């Protein structure tokens, strides 16, 4: 639940992804008779249900800040990660700690009677 | 779909009278609101977006207030231009729900 | 009013290479779309054209010393310069670096330098 | 760093005390870098504007981050800027580096002037979007594609033939520093203020045809403000 | 490249004399021309303007004409002082060409 | 600027469907997936619909029973809406006008144009 | 990207609606991405048919990545080839990239030709195997390999000395290409087809 | 690899089959790989017993590690050494190498001799702390920092100023090697044994003040034991 941007804020983003889901041919995997390199993107256009875009573009916003300190701290010349590090912190903080049912962990279930 | 509300129906004001107009919304959406103005015979022009902020080229007069579910919009020292319809709006996804409708009256 | 100035290197064995030089003391040349450029008069002949150069970063030359001819400038100094590959006898002529005098219109350039020479031996 | 989770329609601070786990953490396809375009924040696209955006500054050296994909630009740019001794400017972009995918209208510049700093830097951070990396300098030849990265939780030939506005620079890195749209071999238009590439785009009706089209030897610059294109104001 | 001619390439001159002098390209140059004055161990002062205008700081006894390929100079009322070599250069198209030359002979 | 050019008000029989047409008046509506919002008898705005303005995809308030056919013609510079089933009580301002999510961007219809039906 | 797990005397498919225990992850270093040669499939070693495997395309830049080790080749290639002008052709091998450590045949490859395209490319997308860098790309100089990866989970001097057969090219880039042994500073042998490295290696009775 | 673990006051070894909970990681922040001055170790500075430590190994290819934050280094080493035809000796380091952080007394070596190996190597497998990377290899320019480095699970402008000594040498790589401190463009003092950075800037009391100064065309190099200073010793 947080504030949207206070920049205005373009719903329509129309996007490009390197993600191409399936392949109908095998030619296509193969790097002899793949796509010209900008072949990779792919597009649409979002649009900004429930909000979320213009809260995103204040999310970069304080990322910002953020980030470049983090960028910063790092040694890597091109730091290709992070959003893994954010994986291992999740599972750091989710498991080790003590955990029977009382605990607020491990999603436990109802208990069978 | 989000319901929403304004009042007063209408509001009648001299000329150089600050006025304000309320408006509701079923549920708090943290700000993605928005109002409009008329003259009859003439299509709405957005006022407001984002809760509390104008339009660029709307006069200081006017100004967006609340969030959420409660929102307003003053007008100081309101002026015969201004005397129409009023809207506002959700912007959380959609449908674009619209308040009930308001409008301002010469004293 | 500008201070154009000449300088160039001395004389030369023919089959050799030169290279000339100019400057604009008066004037910084830093209006986009200056104009300056070279012509000589070997002999007291007319004003045989030798090359362009823009503040835009434009060049030409005289196609027929072309061949044999390169521009080069230094900005940071206000400098412009040529070299010539082969330089001989022939080359011999008097020299002027110019630059445009009405300065945006039908070009008219028209405004003169010093007036340099090259001899060679 | 937070991340924004996508939870009950809304964006969420990832930095809580409690991992809630109303949001499964499936896999690792859930995480999100997306890069956005600045441009999307209502911020000005003025060629001279883009210059009033960056630092201009010798510093510590630059850095680029690996971003998720996200939406087109409308305008970034290419340089060419060299300083005055015709010295190269800005650090050439390093290997793997291309322009961004999806810029509509890239700009670019050549010319030269001081062209301060070393890395440049964008005053707000912004960055610089080139292709997959992020970055905190600007590199020479590759398309800028200023912008922002958002960390997230989750729950045809136009796409690279567009690209318009090409441009003299006279000067560079400073307030001082003007800007001259080509066509035609023609260097005409300060581009001063609110020019969108499109507004620059109809004036191709001049080329060789209302006005300008020169009957000399070359160029003669027309200054934008026929009163816009200043036909035969070029001095 | 483009041929330049000028004429006549000597005239005879005294003081009062009107001057005239023309300048011929193979192509037409439209106007962008110009025209210029030289002296032994000087530079060849700009006279000519776009086919017509004196350059500024020319006595007002020069003139010049015409369009398309032909121009030409004038000395209304010339004085000694005005004996020199004449030249004319081609600017509506390059590599840049110049006239043949003139030179007048007080006697 | 882009307006949003249509044709004026205008009679129908019942059971009749229109194809509200809008021409935008310059370039951004390219990129706008322009929003359409109506005002039966003069009432406070009901939204419509929206239009993708590269794809054509579209939404429509699920509200506005029997929607509209919406279609989009980029090359036209041109969206449009058809009316459905027409009846007088069906009257209204049309509007192609474009209820932007935020201020960053904007479109508006000043047409004035209303379909009814006898 | 699947991975096979080897439990129950088979490989089994990574993606399984349940990580069943039988088989623990107690640690990273049962992880493998161990690389495969592709001869293994009983893939021709013709130096001929190497090229015919070859795309020899321009194209997207090439990459290369991090895989565990893997089986022997009995034949491997290296290439000095250039373009008809001289031009380099192929990037050279970047640092860090060597050539793969147990082919027992590396066979090497020099001369001229158009030697099409920039990245070659495998024509069966099979990885190029330098050391522990698979690669899409032919780089120059160094051995390629030809192979495929494979992702697990997991429950003396002749060994780099062997290596025959070195040759020229007459144009590059297709498969009109002769390639000619070099023997004594002597050029013949075609290698067009069925001769292995020792078939070869036995012509040196006429040196 | 082992990491120690801090707890009931004192370091852990991480190598064990039992993950005892009493100690959670909460975090990858408590993680750390700390380097540690080699010198720390009561291990000698002298410029020859530095060279004493190094393997001048041609070999496998050298390789870096990033490391954690740590203590000051009190004695580090810069590199011009090349091989007695002038070739470069030791490989220039990499790009965004720079001396590490704190080092107080920096030693800078210059000169030539056969300066063996193309690696060095350090003999006790120390790594060379540059900045934050670790390295087994000698780099050309940037400080030594030799250290070594130490994982662990966690529960003024003198600090990068400071640096002195610069010297000679003659040959390279071998324990004949000689180091000679320069001043004030005067070669001098091969250093002997035992003498700490200070004990070599005392020796600066002889500059422009107490003798030395050489009234030539250029130095004249005194052999050092006025008895250490070597006067009027220079050969
Ligand atoms: C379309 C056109 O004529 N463009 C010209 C180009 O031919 C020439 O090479 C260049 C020199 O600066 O000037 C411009
Ligand atoms: C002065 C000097 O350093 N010379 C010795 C040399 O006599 C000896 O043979 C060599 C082998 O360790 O080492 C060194
Ligand atoms: C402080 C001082 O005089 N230092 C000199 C320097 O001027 C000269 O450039 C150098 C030549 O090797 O010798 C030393």
């Amino acid at each position: 639940a947080i504030v949207n941007a206070q920049p205005k804020c373009n719903p329509n983003l129309h996007y490009w992804t390197t993600q191409d889901e399936g392949a109908a041919i095998g030619l296509a995997w193969i790097p002899y008779f793949g796509p010209a390199a900008e072949g990779i993107y792919t597009e649409g256009l979002m649009h900004n249900q429930d909000g979320l875009i213009c809260g995103l573009r204040q999310l970069a916003n304080e990322t910002t800040q953020a980030l470049q300190l983090f960028l910063r701290a790092t040694t890597e010349l091109r730091t290709f990660s992070i959003l893994n590090r954010k994986a291992i912190d999740f599972l750091l903080q989710r498991w080790g700690g003590t955990c029977h049912i009382l605990g607020p962990d491990c999603c436990i279930e109802p208990h069978d009677w | 779909d989000i319901q929403m509300t304004q009042s007063p129906a209408s509001l009648s004001a001299s000329v150089g009278e600050t006025v304000t107009i309320t408006c509701r919304a079923s549920e708090n959406i943290y700000s993605y609101l928005a109002w409009y103005q008329q003259k009859q015979g003439k299509s709405p022009q957005l006022l407001v977006y984002n809760a509390k902020t104008l339009i660029e080229g709307v006069p200081s007069r006017f100004s967006g207030s609340g969030s959420g579910t409660q929102f307003s919009l003053k007008i100081n020292s309101l002026q015969p231009e201004d005397f129409g319809s009023y809207f506002c709006q959700h912007h959380f996804g959609t449908p674009f729900t619209f308040g009930s409708g308001t409008e301002l009256e010469i004293k | 009013d500008v201070k154009l100035l000449e300088s160039g290197g001395g004389l030369v064995q023919p089959g050799g290479s030169l290279k000339l030089s100019c400057a604009a003391s008066g004037f910084s040349l830093s209006t986009s779309g200056v104009g300056v450029g070279w012509f000589r008069q070997p002999s007291g002949k007319g004003l045989e054209w030798l090359a362009l150069i823009w503040w835009d970063d434009d060049k030409y030359y005289n196609p027929s010393l072309k061949s044999q001819l390169s521009i080069s400038k230094d900005f940071s100094r206000n400098q412009v310069f040529l070299k010539i590959s082969n330089v001989d006898i022939a080359d011999t002529a008097t020299y002027y670096c110019a630059r445009r005098d009405p300065f945006g219109y039908d070009n008219a350039m028209g405004y003169w330098g010093q007036g340099t020479s090259v001899t060679v031996s | 760093i937070p991340l924004g989770v996508i939870h009950n329609s809304t964006l969420q601070v990832s930095d809580v005390d409690k991992l809630v786990c109303r949001d499964k953490l499936s896999s690792t396809n859930q995480l999100r870098s997306v890069g956005l375009n600045l441009e999307g924040n209502g911020v000005a696209t003025d060629v001279p504007s883009a210059t009033k955006r960056w630092g201009f500054r010798s510093g510590v050296p630059p850095k680029v981050v690996n971003y998720e994909a996200g939406e087109w630009a409308e305008n970034c740019y290419n340089l060419e800027i060299k300083k005055p001794d015709g010295s190269e400017c800005l650090p050439a972009a390093p290997d793997g580096i291309r322009g961004f995918p999806r810029c509509r209208y890239v700009h670019k510049v050549s010319g030269t002037g001081p062209c301060a700093g070393d890395f440049a830097f964008h005053k707000e951070g912004a960055f610089f979007l080139y292709d997959r990396l992020a970055s905190t300098v600007i590199y020479r030849g590759t398309t800028f594609a200023e912008g922002v990265v958002a960390f997230l939780i989750l729950p045809p030939s136009s796409g690279y033939y567009s690209t318009t506005i090409r441009y003299q620079a006279t000067g560079f890195g400073t307030n001082e520093t003007e800007y001259l749209f080509e066509v035609d071999n023609l260097t005409y238009v300060q581009l001063e203020s609110r020019f969108t590439p499109q507004f620059l785009l109809q004036l191709n009706e001049t080329i060789y045809t209302s006005g300008k089209r020169s009957n000399t030897t070359g160029k003669l610059i027309w200054k934008v403000n026929r009163k816009i294109r200043s036909e035969e104001l070029s001095f | 490249d483009i041929v330049m001619t000028q004429s006549p390439l000597s005239l005879s001159t005294s003081v009062g004399d009107r001057v005239s002098l023309t300048c011929k390209a193979s192509q037409n140059v439209g106007t962008a021309v110009a025209w210029y004055q030289q002296k032994p161990g000087q530079s060849p002062k700009l006279l000519i303007y776009s086919a017509s205008n004196r350059y500024t700081g020319v006595p007002d006894r020069f003139t010049g004409s015409g369009s398309g390929t032909d121009f030409t100079l004038t000395i209304s009322n010339m004085q000694s002082e005005d004996l020199a070599d004449y030249f004319c250069q081609q600017y509506s198209s390059y590599p840049l060409t110049f006239g043949a030359g003139t030179k007048l002979e007080l006697r | 600027e882009v307006q949003l050019q249509e044709s004026g008000p205008e009679l129908e029989m019942p059971g009749a469907s229109v194809k509200i047409s809008c021409k935008a008046s310059g370039s951004s509506f390219t990129g706008f997936s322009m929003n359409w919002v109506k005002q039966s008898n003069g009432k406070s705005l009901e939204w419509i619909g929206n239009i993708d303005t590269y794809y054509g995809g579209t939404t429509y308030n699920q509200k506005f029973k029997g929607k509209a056919t919406l279609t989009v013609d980029k090359s036209s510079s041109t969206a449009y809406m058809q009316l459905k089933s027409l009846t007088s009580e069906d009257s209204a301002v049309y509007y192609c006008a474009r209820s932007a999510y935020y201020g960053s961007t904007f479109a508006y219809w000043g047409q004035g144009t209303l379909v009814t039906v006898s």
